[PDB]
């Protein structure tokens, strides 16, 4: 297993240097199953709000892109209520040069801006160039309302 | 030992000298050193029903029928009502013999303290009352009384109905999902005021194991589905429905997603879950180390697993929750060796103020410190006069006892103690003669079977004052008056339903 | 249904609590005394004690200190009532108005929290930074001065120690410091906590844990620079400061208990005691000065200074000149003199404050067939004990007269035929070592013209003679003949050891012409918990010789008994029994009713009879002539613990709670079914604030003849055990909504003293229940409608109609209600 | 020699609520737990 011999290494490096606003852990001595701590990234429509991330590092890693799915409900620019996002990093796209490091950080700068050029819910894309502040009011709020 | 023992002492030393300013409220409290039941009768002839206790005024008697379909309302005539029939009786018990005499008054007894006002039949529906579940509102005016009624083994329930979260229990094979109902009934004229259904659910009617209320907040916890019902109790007695914890925390939460996403089916978490999930996050993040951060994940899926078992309100708004396994809870599985989390939770601000593991010494510092808000017992009675180990030094001391006598087991001992944690509502009852300052007594005889008679002893002078036995000369309970000197002791054997009547006679 | 008048005739007479200092200005002395609901103020100045004003608070007067904060020119006052209305009081004074302003007020009740049994302890920082409350058991509560917030935020603190005797604040110390003594299970301790405002705790004091005696029951914090304080036991007197210890134990002291004390030098060198046999000590703080400057104690010593009345608080006023207040006894004002008198008492009584309560019983009766009644109260305890001839008008307008009996009355009534009272009492004499008994002092009982002991052997040796331990205190109850010119003692018949006599009456049994005097006793003895013997005696009074018509055994004591249409109706324990004279002299029971817990008082009317419970309350019975057997016709299922009752007319029945609470219960005429016939309806409810002890119809006014048609029918009378004497009566429907709607609106007008609400005063509170009052009138509320100023009176008049009397309502005037007022002010 | 120089005030001795009390209206066990808590914020 190719992901386990490199994600055991992985882990002494991720954990000494924590990044900020973006943390994780594993479960006991498994690699298939582990779990994440994602804090709002200052300044952030999210701020302050705390999000566990359900992460999953397939055998097949890293010749596929990791699993992804958020168990806190956020109204996000790129992910529906399964809690799926769908970025080209975390998709066909995905190359082995990339680490479990990085994406938390790609991640953390994805939430601060929507991508509206390929967006997962249309309304956004109108009410964020139209009004945001609608958009703002209430992602506040959802943050507010359900992390805290 | 003070020359005032006699009631005559007190009764002349009371017209000269009201006392101390807030000091009259023991003056005559003292006066059950003086009266007090000091005569027993054996095996009183009563109904076919089932006792269940008084209200907290000491007014009202409440008994369940043997058809568990309707609640009996009896009235309290007061304990010197049957002091005509018994003159000429001496000695301290008047056994069920053979004269004409004691036949009579042992048929006529029971009518005679208690006399019947109202049958008012609840259940319509195959539902049947529960014998140990009861609840009188703060002003006493109405009481609340809970009916269950099991499922059929089928059709199974519908899967979208029986599973309503992600969180949901599944249901034991010992004990099959039920429909509850409950009831609120004005004790006065015993019309009911209201009621309220429960579908597939595990509510433990049971001792009010799953229900509290506090003034006029009603909490009920529902096991199966992980969810919290509270009820707004009015002065009429009507409920009104005030949220519900779970999932959501906020009423309108379900409003806002269903605009949004109107929709088991949600992997998300539940919103009360995540609040402790952040808890137990953030105190963990406070250390910084590997090890709180390596036990943190580690345990992760252990914990995200955990279910409510019980629950109680420390006010209006605050709620004090007890987390455990999901095996325990449905009763397969010793707690002890199981990790309960005890949880204190905002309704209004929706935050979780504190999390104490099983073994927190600083949640038992609180509770032998505030005893006393903990068993909020009494409630119905502006003058309270609380018995615990907050409020007596010679309480305290019993529970210093209980500490040592395990100690010469330090972890094991905080298990054990916090094991009745939390309480039941209205368990205790404010009866003068168990009060620990006028009486002295052992607690263990009552909160197996005590063989010795129950001796009570003034703790003026230390001398016995009455003795009780609930046998002929194997469950025993006991129910005193809130106030007054009677009390009743049943005696339970197979099928045998034994009641002894202790009340006041001037021996003559 | 119900609409009743309740007015006062004579206010509260016993002091509860006395304090002085600068309260009207910086450069006065100010001696204010409490008399339950009243608050008095006093200049100190050389003609007396010059009256200021006397003001009247809407509560039970618990707490009384003063204090000054920085920034005050004059002292303020911090007053909290037995219902928990705390407030703080400033003094002004404009031009020749006196007013009293409430610089803050607030309610401090905690809903939970079990009332402590040493009762309501206040307390107050020497500098004026705090305020503690000892309310609940466990429970400390404070009140931070912060002068410039708005919201005084008052927060409890947990108290470990749950069963706190006294608590004190030190002086000389820099955070505040509370010394206080507790008991538990090891005895009696002395324990110190810092109070730290911020963290909201107590924080370990400078002391240690200490075992002390364990009667110790009071702490005087002694001022600088001596520090420390003062722990006043039953046979010793201790001083703690850091280590030093000191430690005295007087036998002068153990002959009676110390109850109160006072500072007289700032030092602290000098302080005044007080005991419950009225002697009066001195506590001297001798001083050795060192070298460096550091003063320390030396040494304490008790002096007896002489007698006087049975002392509540003392207060040293100025230039030897010591206030004593008494609740038992009259309130004195002594002068301690250079050189003793030729008895070696120091104490010089310059003035005497009458005082009337504790009133133990009383009867109405008119000497001078002129139609005027003259109360005879049994007044007084123990040494003080009196009887005071109450008579209306002038010939202000009560006139007392004292007659001293040195011993302790119970009961009276009066025996037109032989023109004298028959009175009980009890002095109180030790077992000496001789096997006897030796009185105290000479008193009535042993300077009667005639004596007599009782002779019977109806109980024999059956009950072995118990450890007459030499010293212990004896009660010896007898029965005092009393002229009704002179009141001279002209008999004094003696009951046998342990009896104890309860009840009294005087009338006529029978066919049989002579009157006699009827005597219900019980034997008591310590050890028992409740009498199993009695006896009823019946006396004749003849020719100045009293004689022992018949006795009669009872297993019980006699608690109450009446004349009831030519027969006697005696309650003995549980039991209510009726007794019959026949011809041959001796007593015959008749019937029995044994359902009560303890029939303590009982009325009766026509064939009807009131029965008051020690605790299920008022229950009515009937008498059935042609059956001859009590029919219990109803009965109220409020457990009250009953103090009196009386019966106001045939439906209306009126009692007395032992929470202050007045209450009249009604026949139920609604009723349909039996069981509901059995239930007494209460009508009636009112807080009054004392504890009432005795009922009796009459009334010191002339009646009135011919005007039938007053707004008030009935006359009831009623003493208190503070001195209060109240009127009671019953008012039309008509009437009572009109003053009612009156009441109302002069709570918007009056401002009460600490703005505590008149319906929360009045409110009925007890254990159980608290309701608002219902069908009471506060009498003195509407008579103070009299001394407002003009325009007041018209804001209530304002939108109001009134009926001049026509059946119709008019516009009201305040004219006319000055009318309805007169009338209603002068039936008392 | 004890009774001698007693205190002399003079010779001639005898020849709109500025402020509200309010109790805190959470109970005091609450408090405990709720003092404790805002020191984890500031931790």
């Amino acid at each position: 297993s190719t992901s386990a011999k490199r994600i055991q290494k992985e882990l002494a490096e991720i954990t000494l240097d924590p990044p900020p606003n973006c943390s994780a852990g594993p479960k006991g001595d498994n690699i298939y199953e582990w779990r994440s701590t994602i804090l709002g990234p200052p300044g952030s429509v999210y701020e302050g709000g705390v999000f566990f991330l359900d992460i999953t590092f397939s055998p097949d890693y890293p010749f596929k892109p990791p699993k992804v799915t958020f168990r806190t409900r956020i109204y996000h620019c790129n992910i529906n209520s399964q809690g799926v996002i769908c970025l080209d990093i975390l998709k066909d796209n995905w190359s082995p040069a990339l680490t479990i490091s990085k994406v938390l950080l790609s991640i953390c700068s994805l939430l601060t801006d929507c991508n509206p050029a390929d967006p997962l819910v249309g309304s956004i894309a109108t009410q964020y160039m139209t009004n945001r502040a609608e958009h703002d009011r209430m992602a506040r709020q959802w943050t507010k309302r359900y992390a805290t | 030992r003070i020359q005032n023992q006699n009631v005559i002492h007190r009764l002349e030393r009371r017209r000269i000298s009201s006392g101390k300013a807030g000091t009259h409220w023991h003056q005559v409290r003292v006066f059950h050193q003086n009266v007090f039941p000091n005569f027993t009768v054996v095996n009183v002839e009563k109904p076919p029903c089932f006792l269940r206790k008084f209200s907290p005024d000491g007014r009202y008697f409440i008994a369940f029928s043997s058809d568990q379909t309707s609640l009996e309302i009896y009235e309290y005539q007061g304990c010197q009502a049957a002091e005509d029939l018994l003159q000429g009786y001496e000695g301290e018990i008047l056994s069920n013999g053979n004269d004409q005499r004691s036949v009579n008054i042992r048929g006529r007894l029971f009518e005679r303290f208690f006399v019947l006002l109202h049958i008012t039949n609840v259940a319509a529906n195959g539902e049947h009352l529960n014998r140990e579940c009861s609840l009188f509102t703060d002003d006493c005016r109405c009481v609340i009384v809970g009916s269950a009624a099991y499922l059929p083994d089928e059709p199974h329930p519908p899967f979208f109905e029986v599973y309503r979260n992600s969180e949901s229990v599944t249901p034991n094979p010992r004990s099959p999902l039920e429909d509850y109902s409950l009831h609120i009934i004005d004790l006065h004229t015993g019309r009911l005021c209201d009621t309220r259904t429960f579908k597939c659910d595990k509510v433990v009617l049971s001792h009010n194991q799953g229900l509290y209320l506090y003034k006029n907040i009603l909490a009920i916890l529902s096991v199966q589905q992980q969810t919290i019902h509270v009820f707004q109790v009015t002065p009429e007695g009507t409920f009104i429905d005030v949220r519900t914890i779970g999932r959501f925390c906020y009423e309108d939460d379900l409003l806002t997603v269903s605009a949004v996403f109107p929709e088991f089916r949600d992997p998300f978490i539940n919103s009360l879950k995540h609040r402790l999930l952040v808890y137990l996050w953030r105190r963990a993040e406070q250390d910084g180390s590997a090890m709180a951060k390596r036990r943190f994940f580690q345990y992760f899926d252990q914990l995200r697993q955990l279910r409510m078992w019980k629950m109680q309100l420390l006010d209006e708004n605050h709620l004090f929750i007890k987390y455990t396994s999901e095996d325990v809870v449905t009763l397969r599985v010793t707690d002890p060796s199981q990790a309960s989390f005890f949880v204190v939770y905002n309704m209004v601000t929706t935050e979780v103020i504190a999390v104490f593991e099983n073994t927190s010494d600083e949640l038992l510092e609180l509770f032998e410190n505030f005893c006393d808000l903990f068993r909020n017992a009494t409630l119905h009675s502006e003058v309270q006069f609380p018995c615990s180990a907050s409020s007596n030094n010679f309480a305290r001391q019993i529970q210093r006892r209980f500490k040592d006598t395990i100690i010469n087991g330090h972890t094991e001992a905080v298990r054990r103690l916090l094991g009745q944690l939390p309480i039941s509502a209205q368990s205790y009852s404010g009866s003068p003669y168990l009060d620990l300052s006028l009486f002295s007594y052992d607690d263990k005889w009552v909160s197996t079977c005590g063989d010795h008679p129950i001796r009570f002893y003034a703790r003026d002078s230390g001398l016995l004052k009455f003795e009780i036995q609930a046998g002929l000369l194997r469950l025993v309970a006991f129910t005193f008056h809130p106030f007054e000197p009677f009390a009743i002791s049943v005696q339970r054997t197979n099928a045998e339903y034994v009641v002894n009547f202790h009340m006041r006679h001037c021996c003559t | 249904m119900s609409y009743n008048y309740v007015v006062t005739a004579q206010k509260p007479t016993a002091v509860n609590g006395c304090v002085t200092g600068h309260f009207t200005s910086a450069e006065d002395l100010n001696l204010l005394i409490a008399k339950n609901t009243r608050l008095e103020i006093y200049v100190v100045t050389a003609e007396g004690l010059r009256p200021v004003k006397e003001v009247g608070m809407y509560g039970k007067i618990a707490v009384m200190e003063l204090f000054r904060p920085k920034g005050e020119s004059k002292d303020l006052l911090f007053i909290l009532t037995a219902k928990y209305n705390a407030c703080i009081l400033e003094y002004k004074q404009s031009g020749e108005s006196i007013d009293i302003i409430t610089r803050a007020h607030g309610n401090v009740q905690d809903r939970i929290g079990r009332p402590s049994e040493t009762g309501i302890i206040g307390i107050i920082d020497p500098e004026c930074r705090m305020i503690g409350l000892r309310l609940y058991d466990g429970l400390f509560k404070v009140i931070p001065l912060d002068r410039d917030n708005k919201e005084l935020k008052a927060f409890n603190i947990r108290l470990e120690e749950l069963h706190v005797i006294d608590v004190k604040f030190l002086y000389g110390c820099q955070a505040p410091t509370i010394c206080f003594v507790y008991q538990d299970p090891q005895g009696r301790h002395v324990k110190t906590y810092e109070v730290s405002l911020r963290e909201k705790e107590f924080n370990k004091g400078p002391w240690k844990q200490e075992n002390v005696e364990a009667e110790a029951s009071m702490v005087i914090a002694v001022p600088e620079p001596f520090g420390g304080a003062i722990i006043i036991g039953q046979e010793s007197i201790t001083y703690h400061n850091g280590d030093k210890y000191l430690a005295i134990a007087p036998p002068i002291i153990k002959q009676s208990t110390i109850v109160c004390h006072n500072r007289v030098d700032p030092n602290g060198s000098r302080y005044l005691l007080g005991d419950m046999e009225g002697r009066l000590f001195m506590l001297l703080l001798e001083k050795e000065e060192q070298m460096d400057g550091t003063v320390t104690l030396k040494d304490l010593r008790v002096e007896l200074l002489g007698e006087t009345s049975i002392a509540e608080c003392l207060t040293y006023l100025d230039n030897g000149v010591v206030f004593v207040g008494s609740r038992l006894g009259d309130s004195q004002l002594v002068k301690l003199n250079v050189d003793s008198n030729e008895q070696g008492s120091y104490v010089v009584a310059m003035e005497t404050f009458t005082n009337l309560g504790p009133i133990v019983d009383m009867c109405v009766v008119d000497l001078e067939r002129q139609g005027q009644g003259q109360l005879v109260t049994c007044s007084g305890a123990f040494k003080e004990g009196s009887l005071r001839i109450i008579r209306n008008g002038i010939g202000q307008k009560l006139h007392i007269r004292t007659v001293p009996l040195y011993e302790s009355p119970r009961k009276i009534c009066y025996q037109e035929v032989s023109q004298c009272f028959g009175v009980l009492s009890s002095r109180i004499e030790v077992q000496d070592t001789s096997g006897g008994t030796t009185a105290l002092r000479p008193s009535a009982s042993t300077q009667a013209l005639s004596s007599s002991v009782s002779s019977s052997k109806l109980f024999s040796s059956s009950t072995a003679p118990h450890e007459t331990s030499f010293g212990e205190e004896v009660e010896v109850h007898n029965l005092l003949i009393i002229d009704q010119h002179t009141f001279e003692v002209l008999h004094a018949h003696q009951f046998l050891q342990n009896e104890y006599a309860l009840s009294l009456v005087s009338c006529k049994l029978g066919k049989d012409p002579n009157t006699y005097f009827i005597v219900g006793t019980a034997m008591v003895y310590p050890e028992e918990a409740e009498p199993k013997q009695g006896r009823i005696v019946v006396f004749q009074y003849s020719d100045g010789k009293l004689q022992t018509v018949a006795e009669k055994e009872v297993k019980g004591a006699v608690y109450s008994m009446v004349e009831f249409n030519g027969k006697l109706l005696a309650s003995i324990n549980s039991t209510v029994r009726l007794y019959e004279w026949t011809t041959e002299k001796e007593l015959r029971t008749e019937c029995n009713h044994y359902n009560n817990i303890m029939a303590l008082y009982l009325k009766t009317k026509g064939d009807f009879i009131l029965v008051g419970d020690l605790m299920r309350s008022v229950l009515l019975l009937a008498y059935k002539p042609m059956e001859g057997n009590f029919e219990e016709i109803a009965r109220d299922f409020n457990p009250n613990w009953m103090s009196a009752v009386e019966i106001l007319d045939d439906d209306n029945f009126l009692g007395a709670e032992n929470a202050f609470n007045l209450f009249v219960c009604q026949k139920d005429s609604a009723a349909t079914t039996d069981e509901e016939r059995q239930h007494l309806q209460e009508v009636g409810l009112f807080h009054l604030g004392e504890f009432v002890n005795v009922f009796c119809h009459g009334s010191l006014v002339m009646q009135n003849l011919g005007e039938t048609s007053t707004p008030t029918q009935g006359s009831v009378l009623f003493g208190t055990v503070n001195g209060m004497i109240g009127l009671v009566t019953s008012l039309s429907e008509s009437w009572y909504n009109l003053l009612l709607d009156m009441q109302n609106r002069l709570n918007k007008v009056i401002k009460s003293v600490g703005k505590i609400e008149h319906s929360f005063w009045r409110s009925f509170h007890t254990e159980r229940k608290t309701e608002p009052a219902t069908g009471f009138i506060d009498g003195d509320l509407i008579e103070s409608f009299l001394d407002i100023s003009r325009p007041k009176m018209q804001e209530v008049v304002a939108n109001l109609q009134y009926d001049d009397g026509s059946g119709m309502k008019r516009e009201a005037t305040a004219d006319d209600l000055i009318k309805v007022v007169e009338e209603l002010t002068r039936i008392h | 020699d004890f009774l001698k120089g007693l205190p002399v005030y003079n010779k001639s001795n005898f020849s709109p609520s500025e402020q509200i009390i309010v109790t805190e209206k959470t109970n005091i066990l609450l408090r405990y737990l709720h003092q404790q808590w805002d020191k984890k914020n500031a931790a």
